[PDB]
RNA sequence: AGCCAGGAUGUUGGCUUAGAAGCAGCCAUCAUUUAAAGAAAGCGUAAUAGCUCACUGGUCGAGUCGGCCUGCGCGGAAGA
């Protein structure tokens, strides 16, 4: 397991193939081709969905392309199609922008557990749900 | 002198050496000369057909 | 170098000495922070 | 994935061989010449099988004796 | 019979022309000074050149060695106006780059070298300044190999010390890869066994004809070591001249120069045949042109000749002689051409000093047009301001010193016209009125200009119904609106206009198309008074190619420039990025890339997107307008 | 006090979709895995990355750090 060399977790919606205003120079900043994030970017994306910003490892070598294992979208953007409102903070405690419940967010939390690291699910629960708390969202426990 | 630039449109500007013939204009007092269109730095009038011996235009190549 | 009447530590790596009685602030990091008097 | 390609006999195609050599390495024409002339001579050491077989087949195409170990 | 031409690609101030001078000394005398340090003769010719410490233009000098002619030219490797040196490539088949001891060949030299690769003609390396500290005895040559990207190998080896070895080499065993490329040399190599150096020398001559690799060279001229034998290699290795005399005679001009005592001299090479003295000859203008006089430019002094040998180059006077004009017709050659890869290398203003002397100064600019082909200028400005196509820093010093020498005029400018374009702020109603409340003419209309998307340009529609619009009346209103588009209240050109005409009351007995046409401009200025305006400026994209190691530092240039960051990509060791910056600040960008890259920088751009907006205070360039009737009424409208 | 260690996945987080990605400005200032780790005091980025400190291990082995009060001193302090 080699350490830091070039891998960076940055790209927008997984449905946006070959970006240039979003990523562009950021993905092709190194020797890796701009084409590498369209022909190979949707090779794993199509299996689930599109339009979801999902981070992926970009460990660039001298071997043209690179090795990668795609991970899990951020809880933030997940709370739009699974929250109702597409917005978020700006006014955290100043006003209650939205709300869910532990019965639904704890329900979604363990799905991301393949990427999450915890001794037990409950922990990841209060973690991700607290992430929801930062958005001005208050859990309906 | 102060020659009158005939024809329609001209490439003359600031300096640019031209050619001057006689002939008043009888409408602009003080002007007693003409410019020889097509001669020297003064190109001929664009897209003329009739009376092109004046204005310096060559015979329609087409 | 600066020769101010007041010579407080600018950077973190600034150190106060008192060579030849005259107080100085030598900085191993930034050569601009080197100052005398005070 | 660590195969060694040795050259035993260039055969009746020292020309093609020399090409394969310098081509697989990039040594000076001379160096390559001497190498072959100093047969047997190791062409590559600890190279990918694909690569090993690639040159190997090349040698065969020319008609030379190669060694794979 | 004749003698092959020889180049002198002294890239990055190689000083190779001085090597040409020392070569002129070795080829002497029997009666010559032998030259001296600095300038110094060496066919320096024009004043301000040797005084400037560098030639302002490529020269020429007749020479002979090994019982054969040996023409050579130098240096034009400076800067900066190197396109004339590219013109020199047409003037000769040979070449002789002067490699620096400083980190191999100079990066500026690489451009002329690759251009030489475009030339399709033979060249040979030279290890100049061998007698100096820090010389790359085994390092700089490696830079020559890594940079040359070919298969060049030294014809000799030397190191010092006071040593000056040349013929002692070279490349035993390991050498001969160029022979390996040949099927014949590859066959003899297939045969095995050692062989005579000449036997591989034949294949070396075969590849040498193709310019497959540059011949090796070594030694500094200052040490007087290897500066002679290398010239012998230039004499023997050089391709034979295409002598014939079969006719008919043909050729073309390569360059021309305005000597103060000339007053002009048109150099030309005899591509085929020969031209008898005082005889008529064909011209590209399709008119007869007798050769009244011509003579070879000997390095010690110019000399007349009764006739030119085939393949020979020589200057000749003429009543006229356009650059690259046919001398046949006609010669047939194919080669690439370029001029420092730029339409204009940052044009700069050049307003003449004095009320009247500047008019003569423009004629001096015409004289500049007479000189180097790679230059252009025109009075695009209404003020007839000059805008030279010439580019580079030192080249401006050359044109300026030339202005201070051969001529008696000078100017100081660089900013040039802003080329700003004003656009409407928002739609607003307006009307000139009706009848004569009022001012002439009686004709009037209710113009209704509206805001438009950027880059849309001027736009209008005939909202007025017939016959009030008139079949041949409203068009005068349109031409008049175009007349009002000629200048805004700020004096900036109109842009993104949307003038939708509405009302158009008029009286028949007094109505004229000219009256309504005069009325239009008042409606335009009136709508402009209410629009509030908004400045618009050019924002052309600016692609750039710089080495990746400096690529981060170039990002630092981004913050220093108005131009926005843009998508870019790597290209091998090279790096590239697509910029997008305003033309007003774009001129300094070439200086920025020139500084950050250490001269390794390169860039290109083209104008696009009129939309942009700029600050601050919305400054505008006066002014419009005069020389037309009705403007006084417009002045009356203001109060 | 010095010494090789460590100082995490989503956080490209919502934000004015040009970015603010611990560190322009916003408000929030999560909770886990835990010997420890601020969703961060400074540095460095177009923004990342990156380099540090907080903090905590161990090596280490005895006093040490920061205010308050005052005494007497140094600097600030160059003229014919």
């Amino acid at each position: 397991a080699k350490k830091v060399q070039a891998y960076v977790k940055l790209q927008v919606a997984a449905g946006m193939a070959n970006p240039s205003p979003p990523v562009g120079p950021a993905l092709g900043q190194q020797g890796v081709n701009i084409m590498e994030f369209c022909k190979a970017f949707n090779a794993k994306t199509d299996s689930i969905e599109k339009g979801l910003p999902i981070p992926v490892v970009i460990t660039v070598y001298a071997d043209r392309s690179f090795t990668f294992v795609t991970k899990t979208p951020p809880a933030a953007v997940l709370l739009k199609k699974a929250a109702g409102i597409k917005s978020g903070s700006g006014k955290p405690n100043k006003d209650k922008v939205g709300k869910i419940s532990r019965a639904q967010l704890q329900e979604i939390a363990q799905t991301k557990a393949a990427d999450m690291t915890g001794a037990d699910i409950e922990a990841m629960t209060r973690s991700i749900e607290g992430t929801a708390r930062s958005m001005g969202l208050v859990v309906e426990d | 002198v102060t020659s009158y630039i005939g024809g329609e449109g001209h490439n003359l500007q600031e300096h640019s050496v031209i050619l001057i013939r006689g002939g008043r204009v009888k409408d602009l007092p003080g002007v007693r000369y003409h410019t020889v269109r097509g001669a020297l730095d003064c190109s001929g009038v664009k897209d003329r057909k009739q009376a092109r011996s004046k204005y310096g235009v060559k015979r329609p190549k087409a | 170098m600066k020769v101010r009447a007041s010579v407080k530590k600018l950077c973190r790596n600034c150190k106060i000495v008192k060579r030849d009685g005259v107080i100085r602030v030598i900085c191993s990091a930034e050569p601009k922070h080197k100052q005398r008097q005070g | 994935t660590e195969f060694d390609v040795i050259l035993k006999a260039a055969g009746a195609n020292k020309v093609a061989v020399i090409k394969a050599v310098r081509g697989a390495t990039g040594l000076g024409l001379k160096e390559a010449k001497d190498l072959v002339e100093s047969a047997p001579a190791a062409l590559k050491e600890g190279v990918s099988k694909d690569d090993a077989e690639a040159l190997k087949k090349a040698l065969e195409e020319a008609g030379a004796e190669v060694e794979v170990k | 019979m004749k003698i092959i031409n020889i180049g002198v690609l002294a890239h990055v101030d190689a000083g190779k022309t001085t090597l040409t001078e020392s070569l002129l000394y070795n080829s002497g005398a029997i009666t010559e000074l032998g030259s001296v340090d600095k300038g110094t003769t060496r066919t320096d010719n024009t004043l301000l050149e040797r005084q400037r410490g560098i030639t302002i233009q490529t020269g020429i000098t007749s020479f002979q060695w090994e019982n054969t002619k040996v023409n050579i030219i130098d240096t034009p490797g400076h800067m900066d106006f190197l396109a004339e040196v590219y013109r020199s490539l047409s003037v000769l088949d040979g070449a002789i780059l002067l490699i620096s001891a400083k980190d191999g060949v100079q990066a500026q030299t690489r451009i002329l070298f690759h251009a030489l690769r475009k030339m399709g003609i033979p060249t040979i390396f030279f290890i100049n300044k061998i007698d100096q500290n820090g010389i790359d005895l085994s390092t700089v040559y490696q830079d020559i190999k890594e940079k040359l990207s070919a298969e060049i190998v030294i014809k000799q080896k030397v190191e010092l010390y006071p040593n000056v070895c040349v013929t002692n080499f070279t490349e035993s065993e390991q050498w001969d890869t160029v022979i390996e490329g040949n099927d014949d040399l590859l066959e003899k190599y297939m045969s095995g066994k050692s062989l005579e150096a000449l036997e591989l020398e034949q294949e070396e001559s075969i590849r040498f004809q193709n310019c497959s690799l540059f011949p090796l060279y070594h030694g500094s001229a200052k040490s007087n070591i290897g500066i002679d034998n290398l010239i012998e290699v230039i004499t023997n290795k050089f391709y034979s001249s295409t002598h014939r005399g079969p006719s008919e005679l043909c050729g073309n001009v390569f360059k021309i120069e305005y000597t103060k005592k000339r007053q002009r001299l048109a150099y030309i090479r005899l591509y085929s045949g020969v031209l008898h003295l005082r005889d008529s000859v064909r011209v590209s203008e399709k008119e007869k042109i007798k050769v009244t006089e011509m003579y070879t430019s000997i390095n010690g002094e110019l000399c007349k000749i009764d006739r030119a040998y085939s393949g020979e180059i020589v200057i000749l006077q003429n009543e006229f002689l356009k650059l690259n004009s046919v001398l046949g017709d006609t010669k047939l050659l194919p080669q690439r051409k370029k001029i420092e890869n730029p339409h204009p290398l940052l044009q700069t203003t050049v307003e003449p000093s004095k009320p009247e002397q500047r008019e003569m100064l423009l004629d001096a600019l015409l004289e500049i047009s007479d000189s180097d082909p790679l230059l252009r200028y025109y009075v695009d400005s209404t003020t007839h301001e000059i805008i030279l196509s010439f580019l580079g820093k030192v080249q401006m010093e050359v044109i300026s010193a030339l202005l201070q020498e051969k001529y008696h005029v000078e100017i100081e400018i660089t900013e040039p016209t802003v080329i700003y374009m004003e656009r409407p702020l928002k739609n607003a109603e307006y009307t000139i009125h009706i009848e004569v409340p009022p001012n002439p003419f009686w004709a009037s209309i209710g113009l209704s200009v509206s805001p438009l998307p950027l880059g849309s340009g001027m736009q209008y529609e005939s909202s007025v119904s017939l016959g009030y619009l008139n079949q041949s009346f409203q068009n005068a209103v349109m031409e008049g609106i175009r007349y009002g588009c000629e200048q805004g209240l700020y004096g900036w050109n109109v842009t993104d206009c949307k003038i939708c005409f509405k009302y158009g009351l008029y009286y028949s007995p007094v109505s004229t198309p000219a009256d309504f046409r005069m009325l239009a401009p008042i409606v335009l200025e009136q709508v402009l008074k209410k629009a509030g305006t908004e400045l618009l400026e050019p924002y052309l994209s600016f692609k750039i190619y710089a080495p990746q190691e400096y690529l981060s530092r170039a990002y630092n240039d981004a913050p220093k420039y108005c131009a926005n960051i843009v998508d870019t990509q790597l290209k091998n060791n090279e790096v590239i990025l697509s910029g997008e910056i305003p033309a007003r600040c774009i001129q300094e960008y070439r200086s920025d890339l020139t500084f950050f890259t250490n001269g390794r920088s390169v860039c290109l751009t083209e104008l696009k997107g009129y939309h942009v907006t700029t600050g601050e205070p919305v400054c505008q360039p006066r002014r419009p307008n005069s020389r037309i009737d009705k403007v006084r009424y417009m002045f009356n409208k203001i109060t």
